[PDB]
């Protein structure tokens, strides 16, 4: 359409057309908006587009057009400024300056085009970064002078100074070289005396204007870096803490300044300064109390009403109070005349802590943690805060979030259901709350018990009964486990359990019973110490959990299983010994009834149960008794297994049955579960099934392949084939789980490994890509990790079977076969670590693929792959270095040294692998240092490419200068030479080396970078 | 809201997909409660399904007598079928739907209820 | 009445995937980088009536940045996105925020840490504090699992309508039509169906 006209620069720019396109973009919709957007981006991106900026700024009636004009200028100034002829630089400065002067002098424009003015200011600041002070020394004096001539200009100057301070001190680290950042910071520092004088004057001669707010906003920025004397040796604290707190327009910004003041670096041995620090706080709290709200005010209600800027004000008050007090509350704790200030400040925080807003609560909870941690250690302090801490106990107890363990929740219909998913974002919160409450319990264990026990009584009587109340209380009670004496715990837990049992009887119906069930389970699981001392009650608890495993409420059932294993993890010794007055260790009783106990559970719940039994069985250290227990535990699955193995072996037909495939999968999963908790002790059970299991692995593998043959790749999606592959995966998982914990590695090598490799390697190698299980690679990693050193031919066999075929799956893009990709590089890593010889035996073609594979890895953005990619490369270089002066080492360097240098530089400089900067730098440093230390014996150059006897240092620099020259043709030769000189010198100091690399990354983004920047020290 | 005049014959949690024939892929359309609603005035039974949290309608169509539930090759807990007139997004529109459930039992119960609803609508 | 919402954040953080989930219900697994900006209207039904967001989903890759802060002009709200499995994306939050509030000085903004479904989380909960001094709302979210996916829009709606008790409500469900299939199309439906039957549904290991 017509809109594309602006893209023809052979003609003159039709400004009317430009404004129509911009307006179509900002105010339009649909296809028209989209077309307009593409046009504007192409316009913006035209490298002569800047030449139209003045024309646009002059003629346009659309402020967005002018904004876009300024974006075009910014891009030019930030990237190509020093390319420009000098007169174009003067011209650009002049019309940016003129436009700002112009817009500030027209009151209407100043009032209503603030976006455009702000943008113009930033653009100016970009010019200052380039030109100031060296080629603009009069900028600050003249800004200061102009400020007196006009209120609007003075105000806008404050915006400019704010932006300059941000760009120089807050955002310079990633955007400028170290030298340039130092230059500009020093320049700002040198002229700040006068900047501050203006700031202070403005603040004295005004009340709550926009000029005042602008000035204070700039002050917030200055406070990040200015010396403390500007704050403590002028009257400015009094102004901030009194005058500017009174008007709401200035209050928001002032409070943020005062928070930053509270972070200033300040002498610690000076009583005057201390008094000043006390006074501004006193003033500030006084203004809040008399101009905003008193200490008794309901801040929970105020925040909830959400009027005007109240939420942000309350947030900022929380930030101010917590920042100041964490730093300075000791200033207030010894002088009696300051006690009321200390406590009122804390009472405000107590009120702030009642607000319903999670993120704000976290901010306040962080402070409370800081406080109670100090009161726990520091002599003679806790009595000061006894009343505050007492209110804090109530707040925490009443705002306890649901622990991970509690799996029931209330739905929108008021029904208590099992949770759909984990509440992952409240895990940290629960921990934080618990930490504070534990400290608070230690600080006054009598107060805590009293509060909990009477809150509990008001649940039983009915007065305060609700799901929310019984819950938070129950969670709070569980969370303080460990803080009381055994004796007090005993009486406490006894009272709590009685009361919760009473509630269970009294509160009828499915929802009530679920709630109370969940609560008692949580509590009892939290107090193993009590359980250990009270066998009869432990026994009763476990038996009740077994009853709950038959519950139709699925939340309760699931939690019964988690609670069983949680208790068992802590109390297992009491299950393995024979208790007084019992005829058998309780583990025997559990195993005998396992079929009945677990009959209504889902499979994964059964596996959890079996895992728990394994925990107990592994407490038995007499091997005969342990193996016997293991044997008894595995009786059901072993009988199921035996019958299945007899069928299977007679004819591979029956295994097609999906009911049989599920049965098999659950047998192996049960074995995995028990192996997980028994580890090394699981071996006899593994031995009972091992040979038949690997035969099954083969039979199922044949079926999978047959099905893919008869049905196509789509077969891999079917329930049957997924079921068959689940068997393979669980088998692999079982062997991995066992080998990862094995203590007899001789048996692993002699009994387990050869049949494993025989069953899995060729099957992997000879299936089509979509039928290969990444879990094979995962199993092999653990095999190599644990016994690789004992099986060098085995490791060779692993590489042969998986290396090339897996590489060919993952080397066409970065996304297909994501699991294979991740497990592939983990395997190569451990092989490179533990069995480097395996790579030495590779044929040269295959070793070349290995090097390619590693470089491919570090071009991933996927962190799993990239990180291993970089580690492998590092480890490989070390492995080669370790061989010393031998033909393989020399050929490695001749073939691959520069490939590693160039590939590492590539990911360092492309902007798409910033996550790996640290490890890229480490590898590069290693590589450069190899030459710098003459650790490469042969010349890296060939024949008469360069004079005979030329050192590898000289050739390396030559190579790099040439590489960088061609790759970054906008750099000067001097920038390149200076960069490499610096980098090569610094190849033994990683921090400095990395700074030089970062400086280089800044300079490649622009033209004209100063080569002396690389001298920074 | 427009559901007070209806009886809930069946409710189950489900994930609804729609087939993009161009991309040749299934695309999720919503997860939540799929309900079979019978209008008390017309006795006509519809499927109405809404997304969790946003409560937006991801299915709204009569359970036509002519529809047939078909298995998907990938799943033993889903049904696929062709719908000629769904108004979840407003204007009546044809779709091939797949609906998946938490279990095979659930999928089988759905089919049974779906076919019952079809006979009600036939009346 | 409708509100302009700008969505910003590093490339690959899940901005477009988040929006798509809200537009169609789908989860897009492919990463196709946004070019400049894509604008999508998005409506929610609430107890205070319908609220419409004009979502300006911007490009996070520098190479595809387009008009950059030019997109933010006249935004009435924003979401800043990072990826909890990539620390560099959290480190860049202050850069996005800076560029945003320079153009939009007083607007409600939600910070979102995406991809919490992924097991190996890199940006710890405890580390996420940038929002406090800047008065941003913060949520852990997952476009993939839908964890908290509605929260950012529910908060912004409350702040923009100025009513803290605003809730999403069930949109009215009109009686659906009775249509008989076209005799002429029944041969084609048979075909279109069979392709759909023989394309596997994604994520068959998910709970639903
Ligand atoms: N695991 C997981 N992956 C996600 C989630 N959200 C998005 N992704 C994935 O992350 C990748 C990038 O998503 P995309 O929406 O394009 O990110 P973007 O921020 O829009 N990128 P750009 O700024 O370049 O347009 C996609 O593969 C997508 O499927 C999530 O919650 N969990
Ligand atoms: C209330 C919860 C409930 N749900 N269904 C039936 O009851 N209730 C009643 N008794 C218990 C309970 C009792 C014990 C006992 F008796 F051993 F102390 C223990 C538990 C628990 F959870 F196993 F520890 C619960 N709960
Ligand atoms: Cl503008
Ligand atoms: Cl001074
Ligand atoms: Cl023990
Ligand atoms: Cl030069
Ligand atoms: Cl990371
Ligand atoms: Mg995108």
């Amino acid at each position: 359409g017509a809109m594309e006209g602006i893209l023809d620069f052979s003609n003159d720019l039709d400004i009317a057309l430009l404004d129509q396109v911009v307006s179509t973009f900002y105010q339009g919709s649909g296809v028209q908006q989209k077309q307009a957007q593409e046009i504007l981006t192409k316009f913006q991106d035209n490298p002569d587009a800047w030449q139209k900026a003045d024309q646009i700024l002059q003629f346009s009636t659309n402020p967005q057009s002018k904004f876009i004009a300024l974006s075009i200028l910014d891009k030019l100034i930030t990237r190509k400024w020093k390319l420009l002829p000098n007169d174009h630089r003067i011209g650009i400065r002049n019309f940016v300056v003129g436009m700002i002067i112009s817009m500030c002098q027209d009151d209407e424009v100043f009032k209503t085009q603030k976006n455009l003015i702000n943008k113009s200011d930033l653009t100016l600041v970009q010019i200052l970064k380039q030109e100031w002070p060296q080629n603009w020394p009069e900028f600050i004096p003249e800004l200061i002078g102009s400020s007196s001539s006009s209120v609007n200009v003075c105000e806008n100057n404050m915006i400019v100074l704010k932006l300059l301070s941000e760009e120089v001190f807050d955002f310079s680290a990633e955007q400028m070289t170290q030298a340039k950042a130092l230059h500009l910071k020093n320049s700002m520092s040198k002229e700040f005396e006068q900047i501050f004088k203006l700031c202070f004057q403005v603040l004295e001669q005004g009340s709550s204007s926009s000029l005042i707010v602008a000035t204070l906003e700039s002050l917030l920025r200055y406070l990040h870096w200015i010396p403390y004397r500007y704050i403590y040796e002028t009257n400015i604290l009094e102004l901030l803490s009194t005058k500017f707190m009174t008007s709401p327009d200035t209050r928001a910004i002032t409070l943020k300044c005062l928070t930053e003041v509270s972070n200033l670096k300040i002498p610690q041995d000076n009583d005057l300064i201390k008094r000043q620090t006390v006074l501004f706080f006193q003033n500030t709290l006084q203004q809040i109390a008399t101009s905003v709200m008193p200490v008794t005010a309901d801040l929970k209600a105020t925040y909830a009403n959400a009027n005007g800027n109240d939420q942000s004000f309350l947030q900022d008050l929380a930030m101010f109070l917590t920042t100041y007090l964490a730093r300075n509350r000791a200033l207030l704790e010894s002088d009696e005349s300051l006690r009321e200030l200390l406590l009122n400040a804390h009472q405000y925080l107590i009120q702030l802590s009642k607000i319903e807003e999670r993120e704000l609560f976290k901010t306040t909870l962080d402070y409370w943690h800081n406080l109670v941690a100090d009161l726990f250690y520091e002599p003679l302090k806790k009595h000061i805060y006894e009343e505050i801490c007492s209110q804090l106990r109530l707040v925490i107890i009443e705002n306890m979030v649901r622990p991970e363990e509690v799996l029931v929740v209330e739905n929108d219909e008021g029904e208590i259901v099992r949770e759909f998913v984990k509440e992952s974002d409240t895990i940290q919160l629960y921990k934080s709350e618990r930490e504070v409450l534990v400290y608070l319990t230690h600080l006054n264990v009598i107060d805590t018990e009293e509060i909990m026990i009477s809150k509990l009584a008001r649940q039983i009587d009915g007065s305060e009964w609700s799901w929310h109340n019984i819950n938070t209380l129950s969670w709070a009670i569980g969370s303080i486990s460990g803080t009381m004496s055994e004796d007090t715990e005993k009486r406490f837990v006894v009272t709590v359990i009685k009361d919760l049992l009473d509630l269970c009887v009294k509160k009828r119906g499915k929802d009530n019973k679920a709630v109370v069930a969940s609560d008692i389970m949580y509590v009892v699981g939290q107090y193993p110490r009590f359980l250990k001392a009270h066998w009869n009650f432990l026994r009763t608890v476990i038996l009740k959990l077994f009853e709950f495993m038959h519950e139709t409420h699925e939340g309760v059932q699931d939690m019964a299983c988690d609670t069983f294993i949680k208790i068992v993890q802590k109390c297992k010794y009491h299950f393995v010994i024979q208790q007084p007055r019992e005829s058998e260790p309780f583990i025997q009783t559990i195993i005998r009834d396992i079929q009945k106990t677990t009959a209504d559970l889902q499979p994964q719940q059964v596996h959890t149960f079996y895992k728990a039994c394994g925990i107990i069985i592994s407490e038995e250290r007499s091997v005969a008794e342990r193996n016997r227990l293991l044997s008894d535990l595995m009786q059901l699955p072993n009988m199921a297994w035996d019958t299945i193995v007899e069928q299977s072996t007679a004819n591979p037909t029956l295994l097609l049955d999906s009911e049989t495939v599920k049965i098999i999968a659950n047998i192996i999963k049960t074995n995995v579960a028990v192996c997980t908790s028994m580890g090394a002790d699981f071996y006899p059970q593994l031995g009972h099934i091992y040979y038949n299991m690997l035969q099954l692995y083969r039979a199922v593998s044949s079926m999978i392949s047959a099905q893919v043959a008869a049905e196509g790749l789509i077969a891999t999606k079917t329930p049957k084939v997924r079921g068959l592959r689940t068997i393979k995966k669980e088998i692999l998982k079982l062997v991995e789980t066992y080998i990862s914990k094995a203590r007899n590695l001789d048996d692993v090598v002699k009994v387990l490994v050869e049949p494993l490799l025989n069953a899995v390697l060729e099957d992997y190698m000879n299936n089509v890509p979509d039928a290969r299980d990444a879990e094979v690679l995962n199993c092999m990693t653990t095999v190599v990790e644990k016994v690789g050193h004992m099986i060098p031919q085995g490791v060779i066999l692993i590489l042969q079977s998986v290396f090339e075929c897996t590489l060919d799956m993952i080397n066409k893009d970065f996304t297909e076969y994501p699991e294979h990709r991740v497990e592939f590089y983990k395997l190569l890593k451990v092989i490179n670590e533990k069995s480097f010889a395996a790579f030495l035996e590779l044929p040269p073609a295959a070793f070349k693929l290995f090097v390619d594979a590693i470089c491919w890895a570090f071009k991933h953005n996927n962190r799993d792959v990239e990180v291993n990619g970089l580690q492998i490369a590092l480890d490989l270089v070390k492995n080669i270095e370790r061989m010393g002066n031998v033909p393989f080492a020399n050929e490695f360097h001749k073939n691959y040294f520069f490939i590693f240098v160039s590939e590492t530089f590539f990911v360092l400089t492309d902007s798409d692998h910033k996550s790996g900067f640290s490890k890229q730098a480490l590898l590069l440093m290693k590589l450069i240092s190899l030459v710098y230390d003459n650790k490469i014996s042969v010349p890296l150059y060939q024949e008469a490419e360069v004079p005979q006897g030329t050192s590898n240092q000289v050739y390396l620099s030559q190579y790099l200068a040439n590489m960088l020259s061609n790759a970054f043709p906008h750099l000067t030769s001097e920038q390149i030479a200076s960069f490499l000189s610096a980098l090569t010198k610094q190849c033994k100091d990683l921090v400095v080396f990395k700074g030089t690399l970062r400086d280089f990354l800044v300079q490649i983004k622009e033209v004209g970078g100063d080569p002396t920047d690389y001298l920074f020290a | 809201t427009a559901e007070e005049d209806e009886e809930v014959l069946y409710k189950v949690r489900a994930k609804l997909f729609r087939f993009d024939k161009d991309a040749k892929e299934w695309k999720e359309r919503g997860t939540g409660d799929c309900k079979f609603l019978k209008n008390k005035k017309t006795n006509k039974v519809r499927i109405l399904m809404r997304r969790d949290k946003t409560l937006k309608i991801c299915a709204n169509h009569i359970i036509a007598p002519e529809y047939t539930l078909k298995p998907n090759v990938g799943s033993d807990r889903s049904w696929v079928y062709a719908c000629t007139a769904d108004i979840a997004e407003g204007e009546a529109e044809a779709f091939t739907f797949a609906i998946r459930f938490g279990s095979k039992e659930n999928a089988d119960k759905f089919k049974e209820e779906f076919e019952k609803a079809q006979e009600i609508n036939k009346k | 009445v409708q509100f302009k919402l700008v969505l910003v954040g590093d490339g690959g953080t899940g901005k477009t995937t988040f929006v798509k989930r809200h537009l169609t219900g789908e989860f897009e697994k492919k990463y196709v980088a946004t070019l400049g900006v894509e604008v999508h209207p998005l409506v929610f039904h609430t107890n205070r009536g319908p609220i419409k967001f004009n979502v300006w989903d911007t490009a996070g890759q520098e190479k595809f940045g387009g008009l950059r802060d030019g997109y933010y002009i006249q935004a009435q709200c924003a979401i800043i996105m990072f990826d909890v499995t990539s620390r560099v994306t959290y480190k860049n939050v202050p850069n996005w925020h800076r560029d945003l509030v320079r153009v939009c000085e007083n607007i409600p903004i939600v910070l979102c840490g995406n991809k919490v479904d992924i097991k190996d989380r890199k940006v710890k909960a405890k580390s996420i504090v940038f929002h406090r001094k800047k008065n941003l709302q913060y949520y852990d979210i997952s476009a993939k699992s839908n964890y908290n996916f509605e929260k950012p829009f529910l908060w912004l709606a409350r702040k923009l309508i100025g009513d803290p008790n605003l809730e999403f409500v069930a949109m009215p469900a009109l009686a659906p039509p009775e249509v008989v299939m076209d005799p002429a199309l029944a041969a084609q439906y048979e075909h279109d169906l069979e392709v759909a039957q023989t394309t596997a549904l994604p994520d068959e290991d998910d709970d639903l």
